């Protein structure tokens, strides 16, 4: 899953 | 051509719904922000009505509101 981190 | 959310200007001390926690508005914990394959929104994993105790592994999630 995509993270405010990733993305 | 900054700043990327015009509702809240970027303004890191201001809660947005927007573009950080659709549910509490919160920027903090980023790496435990899910984005929404469907509507990109954020949402913390323990803002979520179920919590989730960590991040899925799957490659896609979508938001309660997307299904
Ligand atoms: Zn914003
Ligand atoms: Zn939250
Ligand atoms: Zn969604
Ligand atoms: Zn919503």
């Amino acid at each position: 899953a995509r993270t405010k981190q990733t993305a | 051509s900054g700043p990327s959310c015009k509702h809240c200007k970027d303004d890191v001390n201001r809660l947005c719904r927007v573009c950080a926690c659709h549910l509490c508005g919160g920027r903090q914990d980023p790496d435990k922000q899910l984005m929404c394959d469907e509507c990109d929104m954020a949402f913390h994993i323990y803002c979520l009505d179920p919590p989730l105790s960590s991040v899925p592994s799957e490659d896609e999630w979508y938001c309660p509101e997307c299904r």
